[PDB]
Order: C-alpha cells, then structure tokens, then sequence
C-alpha cells in the first residue's frame, strides 16, 4: 500500500470516528489492505421490499420460485461480508510480459482510433447538474438530503473545489468508496460508489467518454452505447449478415474483479490526448481513485453490533464510477481484438512470454482491426462477437493469461457459439424477429418471464409509501408495453396495472438498471403513440412508416417460444387469474383511491 | 417479548385502532398488505427522547421480509393483540393446533400449485427437441419442492406431538368424570355432564380426521409426474394419526346414564326381572357419516364368573339404531328404554350380593375409518321382588363407595370395610338427594356413636359389611342400614317439610337427649327417630316437678300406621294430655304453635317416663 496516497483519507475517516476506532486482528481480508475499523449502525435487510401492486396482480407467480428467490436478497452485513469474501477478495495473477505488451499495443491503437475523429475535453458543472436525478450519499461530516438539493447549493461546490485543489496539489482527502454487498439465492454483486463530489470530479475528468459518445457504435464500431433495447437486435442481425463462424457471447466471471493493474495502466493511456490541465485533473482521478482506492465495508461483530472496516486496494474496478461503463467497454474491446488475433493465428503461444515481432500486431490492427470491431457488439462486460471463423472457440491462451476467464465454462474448454442470432444472449436478453400484419419485420428484445416479474416485484425501500409503489408499478407496466408487448402475461399485467393506477399520475423510476433502458415509458403520453414513435416513426430500420391502430393489432410472439421463455398461458391458475383479472383489478383500485381508465 | 416491537406507545393509537384480528388471515391477503403499507406510512420532544428515532428504522427494515408474507406481520399484531386450570389448557391447546391446522392447509394448498407449475414447465422441456443448462434450473425448483415437502412433514410431526399431548390430557379427564359419576349414582350432590368432554373429544377427533385427509391428499399430489420419500413419510404420519385416532375412539364410547328403573329414579343399578329400565350410552366423538346409521348392541354378563352365578338374558331387543339426522339433532346418543331382563330357567352370596355387568358394542365408522367400540356399565344387582329394593341398595353403596376395581363381580365374597370418612358423607348424601336436608355433624356423630361406640379411640373407624346390613342394631330389632332406610322412607313420605325446615333433631342419643333437656323450661320437647321401633318418630318433652327431679316423658313412636291418617303436626298441635297440652316449646325456645303453625290445616297414645335426678347428674 502506497500510504503517501491514501494516508490522509484513512486518517480523516479515522478522526471522523475516533471514539470507537480500533485495529481488529481478526479481519478476514487476505487480498486487500486493512487499515482499521469502527462501530456503525446496522443497515439493509435479509430480504428486499416487495411491491404490493405486483404481488396482488401476480398471484400465480407467488408459487414459482423464479419470481420469489430474486427478491430474497440479504443486504445485511453478514451477507455483504460473505459476498465480499467470495467475489471481491480475490487476487488475479499478473499476465506474462508478452501478454502485457500485446495489451499495451492494442489499447494504444484503440485509444488512437476512438480519437481519430474526437478530442478529449473538460466537463463543466452544467452537464453534471443536468445528469443528476431525484444519490447524494455522503461519507463525511458534510451531509445532505438528496442529490438534486445538494447540486443546487454553493457550499457543495465549494467543498468539491477544495478537493479539486487537493488533486492539483497532489493530495486527496475526500474521494472514498462505500461498498454495499448484495447476496442472492448466485449472482451476488458488490456495489461501489463514492459521494456526489468525488463522482463529480470523476465526471469533469473523464465523462467526455460518455457525453461525447466515445463508446458509441458510430465512433467505436464495436460499442453500442446509446442504443436502447429496441435496436440491439438489429445490431445483432446485421452482425449475422457478415461472413464468418458462429456468434460468440461469452461472459467473464466477475469482470470488475478481474481488471488488473495493467488494464487500468492501458486505459490511462488516453491521458496522452488531453490538454495539460485536463491531464493533471484526470491523472489525479486515475491514480488517487482508480489505481489506489480506499473503501468502507460493513462486517458483523460481537454483541450484535456491526463494525465498518476501512479497506484498500489498487487493481480492481468499482461499480458506480461515472465512467466505469466506458472503460469496461474499452477493455472488453481490447480483449476481443486480442482473442481474434489469437484465433487467426496472428498471435501464437510464444508471444505470451515475450512478443518478438510486435509489427505483426500493428499490421493486423491497421489492415483488419477496424473490420473486427464492426463484427462485435460490446456493452461493458457483455459482448457478442462474430469472428472470421470458428477458431475463435479455442483461442483461449491470451484470454486466460489476461485473467478474463469465462463464466460457466471450464478454463481450457472451447466456447460454444450460437448459430441462430435470435438465441444469442446480449444484455440479459435475446432478440426475436417477428412480423406485423403488414408483413413488415420488427426485431424486439425478450427474456425469461420469472426474472422480468421478480425485478418488477422489488422496491428500493425509499418508495415504501403506497404512492411510490403505485407509480413504480405503472412504470414497469408501461416498460412492458413498450418492450415486452409480445408476451401474453406481460401484456395482460401491463393493461391491468395501468388500469389499476390512476391515469393522471406520473411513474417513479428504476425499472431497469441497464444503460439500454432509455425510459420512454416514464411519460403519461398515450403508450400506443410512444410505441409508434419508438418502433415505427423514429425507427431507422422501419421503412414504411405506416402506424399501427391498437394493441389488439400488436403481434404477440409465437405461443411455443413464449411458453419456452417462461410463459404460463394454458395453466389453470393462469386462466383463473385472467378470468378474475377484473375482480382483482377492482380490488386493487381499492386501498388507493383511483383507476380512471379501464384498459381491458 | 423476544420479538422486537418497541415503543408501541408512539403509534399506540394506530396499532390499537387497527384491524389485526381481521387481518390475521382472510379471503384476501390484500387487507394485510394494506395494513402493511399504511403501517409504514405511520412509521415515517428533545433529540435525547428521539434516540429511538433510530431504533424505529431498524424495525422498519426488520419487517421487510414480512412484505413477502404479510399475513405473518398481521399475525404478529393479532396474536400480540385455581383448582382446575386444566380446562383452560385444553381449550388453549385446541385453539393453538387449530391455527396450526389452518397454516398446514395453506402450506399444502400452495405446495400443490408449485408441483403443478413444475409439471407444466417440465412438459414443455420434455417436448423440446434437444433431448441443457435450464434443466438444472428445473432441478433447482425440484430441490425447492423437496425442501418444502420436508418442511410439511416436520409440520405434520409437530402437529402430532401436540395432539398426542392433548389426548394424554383428555383421557384422564374422562376417567375423573367416570369416578364422579360413580359417586353421583349413590346420591352424591354432583352436577356433571358429557357436553364439555363431548366438545373436547370432538375437537380432537375432527382435527385428527382432518390431518388423516390431508396426508392422503398430499400423497396423491406428491407423486406428481413412490420415488420420493414423501410416500414413506406420509405413510408413517398416517400410521401415527391412525394410532392416536384409535386410542381416542377406544374410550370415546361411555355410558352417559347408568341403568335405572323408571319406577325408582332415586336408586340406580337395582333391576327387577320383568320390569323395564333405562340406560343411555353416548359417543363423545360427535362425528357421524350422514348416509349410514349407527347401531348399538346390548349384552349381559359377557364374562360371567366361572360358581352358582345366576344366568340372565334379555327380553325384547338388544339394539338401538341412530339415524344421522337424529345423531345431528341430539348428538351420538343411544337411549335404551323398554329394556327388560329375564332369568334363564335352569352359593354363599345372597341374591342381592351378586353383581351383573351390562355391555354395549358399536361398529363405528367415519371417513373410511372403522372400529369396534365396547363399553360396559357399573355392576348391577337383580332382584325378584321390590321388597329387596332396600337391602339391595346397601349393595350398591358399598361397591360404589369402596370398590377399586369396577370389574369385580366377586365383591361381596370378601367385602372390605367402609371407613367413616367415606360412609358418613354417603349417609348424608342419601338424605340430601332424596329429601330436602342432609345430615349435619351432630346427627352424623350420633350415628357414629351408634355404629362404633363412644370408646372408639381410632380415627376414621372401619365398619364391617356384616355390621352394616346383617348384624342387628342393639336398641331395636333392625340392622343399621335397614333402620336408617326406614327412617329415610318415613321422612320422605310423612315428614318431608318438617325435616326440610329443621324442626326435627332426628338422631340424638337418649343420654344426649337428657343432657340437652336438663337445662330448659318445662314443656320443651324433641322429635327424634326411634332406635327401637322400625321407621318411627318419637316425641320427648321434659318436665321439672321437684327441686331435684327432671322427668323426661316420651311418646310411643309414631309409624306409618298412624301418620297416614293423622299428620305429626296435628298431633303436636292437639296432644291434649290430661287437660293442657304438655308440648309448650320446641327446643331450644320456639313456641309450639309457632314452630308448626304454617303446617297447620284448618278443621289415643301411650307415654314412657325417664327420671333424671338433678344432683346425681350434677355429680
Ligand atoms: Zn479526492
Ligand atoms: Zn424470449
């Protein structure tokens, strides 16, 4: 641990809680750096808060574990500590010298290519004031109520300017991570995010990657940033058109945990395209926040009390960084390019040890690199590539030496590619091509019903009040109307929830967490008008812009595929539920107020 | 309280105003979830007093898992809303396991639906043309089903334990009631009834049969589509519930009303040949199939002693049939009237000293469960003529007061002695039941002196059976029991109202009579029962004629032969001895016309004398 970088932060958060400060000798941290602890109040729950409207309108699914076990997440310090020990407290072996050399070459080439048409720039306060939504989770004595309140206050910006001057003077006294673990059942994730000011420093330093769409498909060829779930299927099919082998959608087991010091090292190469003051700011953010970081994580202690530990690490990646998605997409693009080169025999096994003829890597990149980029869609850690042949399946040496081991696959077993582009997983979804009554085609996202309903049953706990629950249920219903209309039960639940919730209201937020959920369903506008605007009017893949007439004219996808993706039609409880849908919607209209429109 | 719900006082109005009991469960979980939402809405002085403001938050998170089972939170709110305490324990345990039964029914109802969704989603996967990762998700929900059914088995076992404890409490209560009925037959003043035991036994039986039904439903569901151990577990639970059901139904069949001739309601268990009698059996498990009637069959002396013991058969019929409608109207009861007994034309114990036992058998059936229930009455004595009715009753008492074993027909071949602590209160019970008043300590001590003597230095003396029925009482020509029984008959037939209002001393010794009549005015008289004549009341008044003399006159005892045509109140009213009435005051100091005036209706004898010298008594 380089104490000259994190020492001031450690001492400040120690002086914040000096009465209970102590150095535990029984900490379970093996790969991180322990610096002390202090008693803190317990937080979270053994299970998430369940929405009332969803549970009462999804009576049959109360029995299937697919929508119940998803809400059985314990954010208690015991579960957080277990998730930390299993998922985060790991150590990635450093890649070999030739591997790091190839990584550096490909990363420099990609940073130059993404900057052939773009130039890094500063990010002002006004941009950040816009992007903030109705987090402001503070970590030190200067605390607020919400982010929209703190962002409009001058004392917050003065407190941020102080830390900016510290970054300019080579010090750092406020940018501290706060880790919240989440245990499932499975896919238990840890969440990092600093307070609003540290994230604004991140923003002003590096947010041009997001605001200027540096990872957009136009400028990156392989990225998909900006596109909603209503266009990624088109991207996948246009990839399917190109020649080559199968399409591969491998997933990295704990991608954030596997990013090495060399990944951050090669991502910091973008500092060579920034102006000197911008370079000072961004290098400060990188070396005081990304390559050296202190986190605060709760851990159960004796006597029922919970104790927060102050921990430190260098070579990993957090979750709630302002630009974590862009850098993840960049590193994944580099990974896929390296694996493509290994598949095409450009990169052999001896180049792992020490790259003898580096020109072979550059020449390829200049002759073929961009093409390979067009044959891939990368959204952060998720990716789908279409190589020139199926050798990609067994090009694993450079992938494993970089530590990007594949999820749910033996280390040295060839990957499995999808021959049907309508079955490939991308952003937790597959994409199906269905036809309207006009014979016109529409590629549309779809996923399993159980997860789609369980994610609709949860509540953040800050929306405990009934009004919040009702508005969030309307949000989920209209999201289904826009994105999952092709599903029978989701169409029924949407037309039921929108009829149970008062029409004049506005939906809450949080339907999905993927950057591809643009949120066109957060409006009181007629949902058929929104559907036509998204799928026909503003759809660049729809030529004949003739509109539709009503949801009765909207095509469900085939019954067989629906049943395969978790549908329940034909089930006796499902049919009784559909029959008593009127009874249940009217009984749900009650205990609220108001149901001013009947959508059935 | 182990569960954490602190400072209920802040939102006390809210919690107190709430509908927790209604939200405990119901047709719609929606009311419980509404209580949840508005409860949270509510959950939203000095800061030192607002320290619990943080504690609130903890609770507000602790009940977050209750948003999955809202009836659980509403149930927390609703449940949080001495000689015989065993009754309360019985009723509370019954209510507890009824609530547990509702919870188990809900568990089964949702497990059936989970197995149905498993089949509905396994059909599709089997119809898939690929016959692999989603197969393991299907196996995961299968493992969830396995855990759920293990939980159901554990819940059934937890129900079986409490039901076993309930039966182990219920059966001793029934045996206590049997002993109390045994005492009540021999005229003890006990108010009882099988209604409460009926409710208890019937609750237990209803819940046992309900569990027996749920196990079958479970097994049929469990197979889905004997590979699962749920078959073996359900079979074991079913064997156990059937064992408990048989153990309960074994004793659920009892004799509600012992056999008693209607001619003599006061004295049960004495039966004359040819005279019909009335028995009544009751099945405490008020569960009857609405399509089939229940028939009880009667027998006499199933295990007769193998000794000069007379045989007896039943005239007319030995059956009572109960249709389900009547069984609903009056409960599962078979009331035998018109039951007559007749000897089969073909030792040291007398005719009234041999005992007979009347048995009853039913073939009970409910929800497929069949069992033969058998029960028999208290032992009975069969007389040839009503002139035995008295002495035969002495056989009933002596048994029902001292027989440990009720299956002992050889009781009088070696009869035990009756202690006074038991016999005295029984002699009181006889009068108490048959006539208005019982026997107080003075008359009881008089009878004790008459039976054992004033010398007896043993506490609670033992009276021989021979000294109670066969040995004569010294002062008269009648054994003790026959004499006291004729006194009881005399009181009931000719002295009922006099004995009720306490105008009769009844049982005073001659010496105690003199001692009481010494220190009183001339003209004071007692009414005492004659120890020499059979069923006779005598009157004795004292007179002082000299400074040293105290004469005690007495009348020749009045029997039924005189009191049938001339009541005693009229004799006291007009004694007219040669001619002023010598009966001036009733003891202690009540005017003769005042103590008997209310019995006087609008519109000879012989005397005896015993002289008490004042000074020779004063020595
Ligand atoms: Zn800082
Ligand atoms: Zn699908």
């Amino acid at each position: 641990p380089n104490m000259k970088i994190i020492g001031r932060r450690i001492e400040r958060i120690r002086n914040e809680h000096a009465e209970t400060w102590f150095l535990d000798e029984n900490h379970p941290y093996r790969t991180w750096a322990y610096h002390g602890s202090y008693e803190a109040p317990t937080q979270g729950s053994a299970s998430s808060l369940v929405n009332g409207v969803v549970r009462l309108l999804s009576k049959p699914w109360d029995v299937v574990t697919g929508v119940t076990g998803i809400a059985m997440t314990d954010t208690t310090p015991y579960g957080q500590q277990r998730v930390f020990k299993e998922k985060v407290d790991t150590r990635v072996p450093d890649p070999q010298e030739g591997t790091r050399q190839v990584m550096n070459i490909v990363s420099s080439w990609l940073w130059k290519e993404l900057g052939k048409r773009k130039r890094p720039r500063v990010c002002t306060k006004e941009e950040f004031i816009n992007k903030v939504r109705s987090g402001a989770i503070f970590e030190e004595e200067k605390e607020w109520k919400t982010a929209v309140e703190a962002v409009n206050d001058p004392r917050f910006w003065a407190l941020v300017d102080r830390e900016r001057e510290h970054h300019l003077r080579g010090e750092c006294h406020s940018c501290v991570y706060n880790m919240m673990g989440k245990r499932e059942k499975k896919g238990s994730r840890a969440i990092w995010y600093m307070w609003l000011g540290a994230r604004f420093l991140e923003f002003e330093a590096l947010g041009f990657l997001n605001e200027d769409h540096w990872m957009g498909r136009e400028n990156s060829g392989g990225g998909v940033e900006g596109l909603g779930l209503q266009r990624l299927g088109y991207i996948l099919e246009e990839m399917n058109r190109a020649p080559g082998g199968k399409m591969y959608a491998d997933d990295t087991a704990g991608w954030d945990t596997r990013i090495s010091k060399f990944d951050l090292e090669n991502e910091a190469l973008i500092t060579n395209q920034m102006e000197e003051g911008h370079r000072t700011l961004a290098l400060a953010v990188i070396k005081y926040t990304y390559q050296n970081k202190v986190v605060k994580v709760l851990r159960p202690a004796e006597g029922g009390k919970t104790v927060m530990d102050i921990i430190s690490r260098q070579d990993q990646r957090g979750s709630g960084q302002v630009v974590t998605y862009a850098l993840n997409t960049f590193t994944n693009l580099v990974v896929q390019l390296i694996r493509n080169m290994e598949a095409e025999e450009v990169l052999e096994m001896q180049d792992l040890w020490l790259l003898r003829k580096p020109e072979k890597v550059t020449r390829w990149l200049q002759s073929n690199g961009w093409d390979r980029l067009k044959r891939m869609a990368v959204s952060g850690d998720d990716c789908v590539v279409k190589p020139i042949d199926d050798r990609f399946a067994h090009a694993l040496r450079f992938l494993n030496d970089m530590g990007k081991v594949r999820k749910d696959t033996q280390e040295w077993k060839p990957s499995t590619g999808w021959s049907n582009w309508e079955e490939v997983p991308f952003c937790s979804h597959h994409f199906n091509k269905l036809y309207l009554k006009d014979g016109r085609s529409i590629v549309v996202p779809c996923r399993h019903q159980d997860e789609l309903i369980g994610r609709a049953r949860v509540s953040p706990g800050a929306g405990w009040s009934i009004r919040e629950t009702a508005c969030l249920a309307k949000s989920y219903a209209q999201m289904w109307q826009l994105l999952y209309f092709h599903r029978r039960d989701l169409r029924l639940m949407a037309n039921a929830i929108c009829s149970a919730v008062p029409v004049d209201w506005v939906p809450t937020g949080r339907t999905t967490w993927s950057i591809h959920g643009k949120g066109e369903w957060m409006t009181t506008e007629d949902m058929l008008m929104v559907w036509n605007r998204v799928w026909i009017e503003e759809n660049d893949h729809m030529e004949d812009k003739t509109p539709v007439t009503k949801w009765t004219d909207i095509p469900y996808l085939g019954k067989r595929e629906d049943l395969w993706c978790g549908s329940l039609i034909g089930h006796r409880p499902r049919t009784t539920w559909a029959e008593n849908i009127k009874d249940t919607v009217n009984m749900v209209r009650r205990i609220i107020g108001e149901k001013y429109m009947d959508y059935l | 309280s182990l569960l954490p719900v602190d400072i209920r006082q802040y939102l006390a109005v809210w919690i107190e105003d709430q509908n927790w009991q209604e939200a405990a469960l119901g047709s719609d979980d929606s009311k419980a979830t509404m209580l949840f939402f508005h409860f949270l809405d509510q959950l939203n002085q000095d800061p030192e007093s607002l320290l619990l403001q943080h504690n609130l938050r903890k609770f507000c998170r602790d009940i977050q898992p209750f948003s999955q089972d809202p009836t659980q939170l509403a149930e927390m709110i609703f449940n949080l809303l001495p000689v015989e305490s065993q009754q309360h324990e019985i009723e509370s345990r019954i209510l507890d396991l009824r609530a547990m039964m509702e919870k188990l029914v809900k568990s089964i109802s949702q497990l059936k639906d989970q197995q149905d969704v498993f089949c509905f989603r396994y059909k599709i996967q089997a119809k898939g043309k690929t016959p692999t990762k989603e197969q393991k998700i299907l196996q995961e929900t299968l493992n969830e089903l396995d855990k759920r059914r293990k939980e159901v088995l554990d819940a059934s076992k937890a129900l079986l334990g409490r039901l076993t404890t309930l039966i182990e409490l219920l059966l001793p209560k029934l045996e206590e009631w049997k002993a109390q009925q045994q005492k009540a037959c021999i005229r003890a003043p006990i108010d009882h009834g099988l209604e409460q035991l009926e409710t208890w036994f019937t609750a237990g039986a209803k819940l046992l049969f309900h569990l027996r039904q749920l196990l079958k439903e479970l097994k049929g569901l469990s197979c889905l589509v004997q590979d699962d151990p749920l078959t073996k577990g359900v079979d074991l639970r079913n064997a156990q519930v059937t064992e408990l059901l048989q153990r309960l139904l074994h004793r659920a069949f009892v004799v509600e009303t012992q056999p008693c001739m209607p001619q003599t309601p006061h004295r049960p268990l004495i039966l004359k040949t040819g005279s019909k009698f009335t028995v009544r059996t009751r099945l405490l498990v008020r569960l009857q199939e609405g399509n089939e009637s229940l028939t009880v069959e009667v027998s006499i002396d199933r295990n007769p002693p193998q000794q000069g013991f007379r045989k007896f058969n039943i005239l007319t019929s030995n059956q009572k049939t109960l249709t389900p409608e009547k069984g609903q109207s009056q409960g599962l009861i078979w009331d035998f009237g018109y039951l007559t007994l007749v000897e089969q034309r073909s030792g040291p114990l007398g005719v009234t000293e041999e005992l007979h036992i009347i048995s009853f058998t039913v073939k009970y059936t409910y929800q497929g469960l069949k069992q033969e229930l058998k029960t028999d009455t208290l032992p009975v004595v069969i007389i040839s003529n009503m002139n035995q009715l008295s002495i035969a009753w002495a056989s009933v008492l002596w048994f029902n007061l001292l027989s440990p074993n009720l299956q002992n027909q050889q009781f009088f071949s070696n009869p035990p002695k009756a202690p006074w602590s038991l016999l005295g209160p029984a002699l009181s019970w006889q009068f108490s039941s048959y006539v208005g008043r019982g026997l107080n300590s003075d008359q009881l001590s008089m009878l004790r002196n008459k039976l054992f003597g004033q010398n007896c230095r043993t506490e609670d003396p033992l009276l021989s059976w021979a000294d109670f029925t066969k040995r004569e009482s010294p002062p008269g020509k009648l054994p003790f029991w026959t004499w006291l029984d004729k006194i009881l008959e005399l009181v009931h037939d000719h002295l009922k109202d006099l004995w009720n209002d306490g105008r009769i001393m009844g049982f005073v010794s001659r010496s105690q009579e003199r001692r009481l009549l010494k220190k009183t005015m001339s003209g004071t008289f007692l009414l005492r029962f004659s120890e020499s004549s059979e069923g006779g009341i005598t009157c004795s008044w004292v007179e002082h004629q000299d400074d040293d003399k105290v004469l005690i006159y007495s009348v020749q005892p009045y029997t039924k032969e005189v009191l049938q045509s001339l009541p005693l109140t009229e004799i006291i009213r007009h004694y007219q001895l040669l001619p002023e009435n010598p009966l001036r005051f009733l003891y202690p100091r009540i005017p003769r016309d005042e103590a008997f005036g209310c019995y006087y209706q609008e519109k000879y004898l012989k005397h005896r004398l015993i002289v008490v010298s004042n000074r020779q008594v004063d020595e």
